Formats: C-alpha cells, structure tokens, sequence
C-alpha cells in the first residue's frame, strides 16, 4: 500500500503520495463563505467553497484561514478542507492509506491530539503519524546535520540537528512570516493611495509580494538609490486595471524580516535567531551548523534572502569559520518532499501509529516516542 | 541580441572565479607557512631563555 | 606465535604487538553516550561509541573514563575498550594471542583478578601477565638501576630499583596527574571569562594544556614577569572559533606537580616525593638512585620539567653528588616500549599465566611470583 | 559614621544601612528604554528607567538586565542602577559612607577591578570592599561551619566552610538558577496555549512561577497523579484578564534544578552537586558539613524545596548520618542580612579598602589581602 503525505502548513495545502517528486495538489487553504444575497432561483449554490475555487469566486465570498500560525483555530473548516483534498484533488479514499501529517515545533498539544482524533474518526485511516517540518526539510536537502530555517506563512523557525540529534533547549519559533508581510506591505501600500481593505484584496496583495518583492543586501543604500533614483521602481496591473506603481516599499516589504521592530515586534530577525540558536547549541558542533545552514519554505523565495542571510550571519560570527546557505530553488516544497522520502523509508513502517493502538490507548498515543 | 552581453559576462565569471581560487589557495598555504614559523620561532626563543638562565 | 601489549593506562589506550618500536594504536580511552533525542529515522545510530570515534561526536555525547586512578570502576566500559583495541583497531583475535597488561603500584588486588578474570573468560586469551609500569618504563629507558617517576593521567609513582631488585618499601604513590591538571585548568580559567563546564570541553582544556602549558624553572620570577610585562601571553583558537589568550596561567596549571596545596592536596610535590623515596632506600645506593632518576609519562611533558627537576631535587640533596634527570623524547611511550622489550624477551615466556593453571587454580593465581 | 551594604545581585537590588535587620531598598535590577515613537509633545519623557519604575512602564519598554549570570555585562546602564540606589532609593550622598559589595565565587577578576574603580572614581566612596555571598549567609544563619548552597536569580554556587576556613577546591558553582527556570517555564507553557515572547511578558512569568510553582517530593508520582486527578491545576489572572490554568508545569519547572536535563545542560542537580562538594571535603568534616546544610537565596523558595533536596541527599549519604536542610524564612535576603551583621563588626574596620591605598596600589588591590 502508499501513504499520503499531507502538509497542511498554514496558507496552502500540498498533498500527494508518499514516493513522489512533488506534491500533485497544491491549492491555498481558504474557505469562503458567500456574503451577498443571491437573487437567480435555480442557481442552487453552495454554501462554502473550498480550495482553489473561492480563489476564482473571491468577489462574492468572504475568505477565511483556518489556520492562524501553525495552530488550527477552525476544526470544522479544517476537516472541510482535509475533506476537499481526499475526495476531489487526490480523488482517494482514505480508509485505505496511511496519511503523514506535518507540524511545528512547539504548538499547543491539543492541537496534535485533535488532528488524530479527527483523522482516526472521521477519515478512517489505518494509521497516521505527525512529523516536525524543519526534519523533513533536512531529509528532503540531503543533509544529516545542518540548522534549518523553515519560514512558512504562519511561522519562523530553526531547528539546529547534528548528526541526526535534534537539540530541544536550542529551538526557536518566531510568529512572523508571510501573512504578517502581507499586512504590512497592505500598511505601506497606502502611502501612495492605493487601499486594499477587502478580505480578497489580501490575495492580490499577496500576488504583489510574490511578483515584485525582493531583499535588499543594504538597505540604508538601497533607501537612498530609490530616494534619487526610479530605476528600482516597478508596475503591476489589477484583476480590474488601473495599474500601480510600486516604489522602494519592494524591499520594505521582506526588510520586516530583519527588523520585525517595523511591525511594532520586539524580537530580533531570522538572521539573529539563526546565529542565537547556533550560540545556544554545543561548542563543537557549531562549525558543522554554520557550514550548513539550511532554508525551506515559501517566505524564503524573496530575491536576495540567501545573500542578505550571508552577509548578516558573517558579520556576527568569528571571522574564522566558512558560514554557507543553502537555498535550493525548489524551497517551497522541501518539507513535502522529506515527507515523501520518510513515508517510503522502510525502516519508518514500524512508526506509524496504527489504529488498534489509539483504539486502546486514547489521542494522547501521538506524544510517546513517536513525538 | 543581448545573448553576446550575457556570455561575455559569463566568462569574466569564470575568469574571476578562477582567480578567487587561486587566490584562496596561495592565502591557506602562506598562512599554514606564517602560523608555523612562529611555532617554531616561539618554541626556540623559549629554549633561549632557558639557555640563557642556564648560563647565568 | 606473538604476544600483544595493552598499556591501558588511565586516559590513553596504548596497544600493540610485542617485537615493535612503537604502539600501532592510540586512542582516548573513553566511552560516549548520546544525550539528546534523535529525530531522523532510518539514521540507525549506535548508542555509545568507544575510543576516537567518541571523540569526533563530543558535541552530542557524554564522554566517561572507565579509569579513575588507576582503579577500573566501569567494568562494562572497559570491556567495550578491550573489545573495540582487539577487533577494530589491531583487527586480531585474542584467542591465538598472549596479551601482556600493566598495572600501577599499590592499586586494589580485585583490580588485578577481576582484569585476569575478563582476559581468560570473556576474551579466552591463552596467557596473560600483569606488569608494573615503572619497571617496563626501566626496561625501556636502558638503564637496570634508578629510580623512576611515572606520571600518568591518574597516578603518579616512584618505584626505585637498584641492580634489577626493587624496593616496594621504598614506593610512593601520589593521586595527583594530568586529570587534576586538567581540573585546575578549567577552574582558574574562569578568571578571564572563559566557561568549560560540559564533559567535552574537558578535551578542549586538556588540548589546550597539552599545547600551551609549560613549567617555569623559578615561580615568584615568571609571576612576576608575567605581571610586568605581556610576552609570556598566548593565544588559542576554539573549535568555534573567538581565540582564547592565555597569560600567566601557562605555568601555574602544571606547577601544581610541585606545589600540590594549589588543588588542596595535603601531599608534598612530586621533587619531594622523589627524594624522599631516595632517602627511605639504603645508604650505598643513593649515589646510583641520584644518578639514574627517570622520567616517563604523559605528565612528564611539559617544557622544563625536567630543569625544574633537577634544580629542585639539587637543592635538596648534599652538595656533593652529581643529580641527573633522564628525559628521552619518547617519555610517553616509554611504559609500552619497556612491556613489548619484556614480551619479546625469551625468558619471559615461562612467566606466563597459562590457561590450564588459571582453570586449576582459579582468578587468585596472579598475585603468585607472577606479581 | 555607618556603612552601605548593597547586595547587587542578579535581578533584584537589594540595598540599606550596615546595622539594619532587612534591607531598606529592594527593586529589580532593570534598565527600560521606550521602543516606541512618542508623540503628544511636552510630555518631557526620559530616555532610560531604573529599577521599580520600569515595571510601572513594563508596557512600553524593553527591559535589559545589566548582569547576566552573577558577571556584569553592560556597564553604563549598571552605573545607572548604583546611581539610582544611591539618590533614589536611600537618598545619602556616597562621599561619606563605605560600601560593601558581593559576588558570586569563580567570577572574572575585571568584574571586581571595574566595581572597586567604579566605586571609587565615579561616586568617590571613601571604602569599599567586596565579600562572597555565601559566606554572608552563613553569617546570618549563625553558624560557623556549614555547606551553604546559594540559589540566586543568575548562579548557583555551594561553598563548604568548616570553623571559619572555606576549602576553595570544594567550592562548585552552577549556571541554572530563577532565569533559566523563568526560561523553561516560558518554553514549557507554550505547550498549553499561553505565548509569552516579550521582555514585558517574562515578568509575568516569573511572577507565575514565584505565586505557583513547588518542588515535588516524587516526581514521577506527581506526573502520575496530574495525568490522573485534576486536583492540582490552579488559575492565575493575567494583567488583562484572560485567566489562565496551569497544571503539570506547576511542579514540572523547578525540577529542573534536580534535573538539568530538561534544558539541555549535562551537569548534575542541586543535591548531587551538594554531595559532590561535601565528598570533595576532608573525611573529618562531612559529618558537620551533613549535619548543617544551608540554603540561601531566592531560588530556593519554592514550597517541598528543603523536604526534597534532604530526600535526595540522605539517599546519597551512608546510612549513619543526620542530614538536616537549614532553611529560615527570611531565607532569600539572607546574604544582605549577613553583610548588614559582617560590616557592623568593630574587627571588621580595618579590612575595608581605603581611597588612599587604592590610589597608591590601582585597582588591582581588591584580589590581594584586602579582599
Ligand atoms: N516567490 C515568493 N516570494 C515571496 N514570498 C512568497 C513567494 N512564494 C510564496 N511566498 C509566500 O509564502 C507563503 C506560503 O508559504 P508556504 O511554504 O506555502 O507555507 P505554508 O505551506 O505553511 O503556507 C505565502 O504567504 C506567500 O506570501
Ligand atoms: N605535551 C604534553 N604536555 C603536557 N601534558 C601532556 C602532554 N601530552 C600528554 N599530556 C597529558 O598526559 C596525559 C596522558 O598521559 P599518558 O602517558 O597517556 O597516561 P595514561 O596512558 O595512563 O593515560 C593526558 O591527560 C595529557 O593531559
Ligand atoms: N517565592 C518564590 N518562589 C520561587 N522563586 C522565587 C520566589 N521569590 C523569588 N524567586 C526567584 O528568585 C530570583 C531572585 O532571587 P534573588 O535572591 O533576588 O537573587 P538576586 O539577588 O541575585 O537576584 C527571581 O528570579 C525569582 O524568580
């Protein structure tokens, strides 16, 4: 038999089958809701669209996340979503595979006991198992030591692992990633007019970021270049027309990043969590991890990030050791595709938690040494 | 028509990374050379000074 | 057939084949243990590495000795050493081969029997001798007379022999080495800063010893030398990187060896130890033991050990007697030379313990004239 | 003319008058700066906030602690808590009164030099000297041998003292104290929901572990019996409402003293450092030293303390002995309350440093006689 490989993350689903080079079903995780009234008897309409179709009925539908930062705030719309991907992306049953499921350090527990009990009573399947993200980023990359940076849309965090240990007491978890980039370039965008307000207008914004965005490897001299300039200035054209013109707000966008002080956080940057981790870990390990420094998820695709992280991490380490990023250009599936590779390890068989075993041991089976 | 641009940009590529090898390689090898003649340069002014208190 | 020759020392394993110049295997003699959790199935991982391999994963293992001073406390550990110096290191089986061991003076005798037990029972050696370090240091050293001073990593002794008989009213025993050295070390290092707390900066502090330390010929000078100006200060690269300076604690680690309060030690310094070795022998060979004073062990090293030696013990004995302190540069060794020169001698191989006389006369039969 | 005592510590200031029976001033050992804008104009406020007043304005700084474990990291803004506690707190003009400091044992020697020219050249004190806490507690408990164990917010640290004569090799300090428990109870309840990032929402942390937390007397049946009964779970009312409930995590952080383990350290718990450091003292001793085990410090409030760490250290100890925890109530000030008796002594006069002799010696004067 397969098992699937579901990594829900938070902002878009990517599922497949365990043994494959990608995901075959990658859509946003969203569910809309209509807001109008609905006037043409005969239309027979649904109540809620899931998936990839609000996207094209965004006008008319409010769109929701069910998932805030790593944790599922909506349980119904959540196993509407798990519903969608079984039955009409993947087009499975699911009583009949394994299913591998992702999450990230330091969640709430109810979060994981919940996600089994809906997967063993709802669904049915035979056995499912919930991994760490940052783990199968560094399977899918090849290493078995490395610190990895797996920046998805809800969360940031590092995961230092040397030698296949993973270090607990030196994990980090930062709440910034996408999402808070959108809003914050939805902020800076009002500065020249434009306003986008609407629950579907956070999807063109983000459409924006994705297209113009970049990192700046100096941002004092790249507010200077556009403060004289307007070589770096660049157009967008709307689902409605009516062109905008974005300035030097498209490298203020992913800056947050480094400075989160610009949305009003006070922790420090990707860049300086990185090199605290690596402090917090051993003495003589911390030469492997900065020699392997490992990125993976989508708010690692911007422009300049693996320079910027470079330069950075450089200047804060002793100036004797090699520092080395690795950002390979499929990035944003890494941790589907360390997924696929674990659930066709042979040797990860006798991991799953198989259903007999939760029948007589309760949700709280997920947090044994299958943890 | 800008294909004649990109490749002549590769190629200074390449000639600059060579160079930056070539580069790195003379700096390792003098810097293992420097750190070793100052081992040995440290090593024997010590033995001086123990010859010379063994004279005293 | 050919013996082997298994200076187990206290620290350092020293294995080889009796008839050569020199040991073919030295390693730590350490067993690691992996702390942390381990999160990448399929990495299959060992749980405790033995020997030089621990050395490489510090950063993830607790490093412990099976020797104390001397003494074996861990007996499965030190079982796992034989066994790695047998088959993974030399790659022989101890079945076809005598195996010489070697013992320091004044040690528990169940050491000593339970060692034969293990050589004869697990390992099914065929012969086996127990020898006394300081005499297989004089059989090396060239000499037949002389007293001899053997600082390991856990003991120190002086064991004075005059024509071949030796003296055991005369032996000293000191428990003060390279491992309290190396406890100094990291205790009045912390004066600048610098933290070694874990069970693996233990071997950076030993490593920093080894290459910086030294023994200054007049102590009140080089303090204040080393007060005054700044060219006695050195420095030291960690493994991570941010070099380390040393200043005046180069010599005040190993003047610990002559001034023994400096760790709360009762006992006198190892230039008086010796002396008083000296004069508890006899009267009309005092002259010979003054002429023939031996030097042998790691913990003989230091630079200038030997001057400071030989100005301390002329300073103790009559002014009339030439004092002269043996250092060959091959001190560390000298306990494995002297056993394999033993092993290959002809008329050793009648003081072997067979097998037959183990099996009749039980684990008892070591401390017989084969002692 | 009467003496200053000012038990700086590490998170908590305490100062008063020599002669005294409680500290007159006790505040946290805080410097905030706004991070914010700052926008009606004439509202004249300041740069930087000391001490009590910070905690007022927690919302809208970012709070730095100058000490980081018992060592001085940042000393400006350490110049600022001294200056604060001298005009603000107790209102005396240092010019005309000495001053008695603390320290941890096996600190830097630069920590105690700048503190002497500090206290010199900045407030131009006419003495000062430095003591070693436990010692002071010691004093206050009214003993005169003793192994006193010395818990504070940055360091842990045993010092076993026999008849007036401390052993210094005996002497163990420990890194884990209230910060790093304050830590891994910030990590640990993350598991349940509750998020808690900001320099402003550690305080609120540590304020849930002193009003909350216990040590356990068996741990693994207070796991058993939280996984059971809910009997244990107690509620704690936020700064904004939002009630929070926490269970297990009441007793499962401060066993991190009695198992390092849980934040990644190798060392050993509170009571087998004790052990150790009473097995490193002469044989003569350990029954005095067993007999008047002294705890100190703030770290060792919690209720089940005391009833747990004589648990463990009889089961340590031989059978024959009376082991006793000497813990008061007044325990966490009791190292000023030793200061305030030493500084009051008549014999004590002429052991202070005067300005004189540190103008003619440097301030290299504080590690010799005048201590
Ligand atoms: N090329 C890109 N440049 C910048 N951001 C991107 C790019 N591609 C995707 N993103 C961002 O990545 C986020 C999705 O990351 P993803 O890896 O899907 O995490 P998750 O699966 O947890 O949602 C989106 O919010 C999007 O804004
Ligand atoms: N060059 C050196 N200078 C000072 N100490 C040394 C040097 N080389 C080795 N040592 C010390 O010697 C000890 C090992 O001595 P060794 O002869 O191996 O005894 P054993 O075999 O009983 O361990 C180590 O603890 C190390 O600290
Ligand atoms: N009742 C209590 N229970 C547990 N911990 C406490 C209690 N009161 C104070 N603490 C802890 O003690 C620490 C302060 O100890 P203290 O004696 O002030 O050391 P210092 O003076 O070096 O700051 C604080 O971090 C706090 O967390």
């Amino acid at each position: 038999t397969t098992a699937l490989v579901c990594d829900n993350g938070s902002g878009l689903v990517k599922a497949g089958f365990a043994g494959d080079d990608a995901p075959r079903a990658v859509f946003p995780s969203i569910v809309g809701r209509p807001r109008h009234q609905g006037v043409m008897v005969g239309m027979g309409q649904k109540d809620s669209y899931v998936g990839d179709e609000a996207q094209s009925k965004r006008g008319i539908l409010t769109l929701k996340y069910p998932i805030e930062h790593g944790i599922i705030t909506n349980w119904d719309d959540m196993e509407k979503i798990w519903h969608h991907t079984f039955y009409n992306e993947l087009r499975v049953a699911p009583e009949e595979h394994p299913t591998l499921l992702t999450e990230a350090p330091l969640n709430p527990k109810a979060n994981r006991e919940k996600m089994t009990q809906i997967m063993f009573e709802t669904f049915n399947v035979p056995a499912m198992y919930v991994a760490i993200q940052a783990v199968l980023s560094l399977y899918a990359s090849g290493r078995t030591t490395g610190i990895v940076l797996d920046s998805g849309d809800g969360v940031t965090h590092n995961v230092p692992i040397y030698e296949g240990y993973a270090l607990p007491h030196a994990i980090m978890r930062l709440d910034l990633a996408g999402r808070d980039l959108t809003d914050y370039l939805m902020k800076i965008l009002t500065e020249r007019g434009y306003s986008f307000v609407t629950t579907a207008e956070r999807e063109i914004v983000r459409d924006i970021k994705e297209k113009l965005c970049y990192v700046a490897l100096d941002f004092e001299n790249e507010m200077a270049t556009a403060a004289s300039s307007s070589s770096l200035e660049k157009s967008y054209e709307l689902p409605d027309g009516q062109v905008i013109t974005i300035g030097n707000e498209r490298f203020r966008c992913p800056e947050t990043l480094f400075q989160p002080s610009f949305i009003g956080m006070e922790s420090a940057g990707i860049h300086e969590t990185t090199y605290n981790s690596i402090m917090k870990c051993d003495i003589d390990i911390r030469k492997d991890l900065y020699a392997n420094n490992v990125l993976s998820g989508g708010t690692t695709m911007y422009p300049g990030i693996a320079d910027r992280m470079q330069k950075e991490i450089t200047a804060l380490a002793p100036s004797t050791m090699k520092i080395k990023i690795i950002a390979p250009p499929e990035r944003k599936y890494s941790v589907w595709i360390g997924g696929s590779i674990l659930a066709s390890l042979s040797t990860f068989q006798q991991m799953w938690i198989s259903k007999q075993e939760y029948d007589e041991a309760g949700p709280s089976i997920v947090h044994r040494k299958c943890f | 028509s800008l294909q004649k641009k990109l490749k002549g940009t590769e190629d200074e590529l390449d000639k600059y990374s060579e160079a930056l090898k070539d580069a790195q390689e003379k700096l390792e090898l003098a810097e293992k050379k420097a750190t070793d003649a100052e081992a040995d340069v440290a090593s024997l002014n010590r033995r001086i000074q123990l010859v010379e208190e063994e004279l005293d």
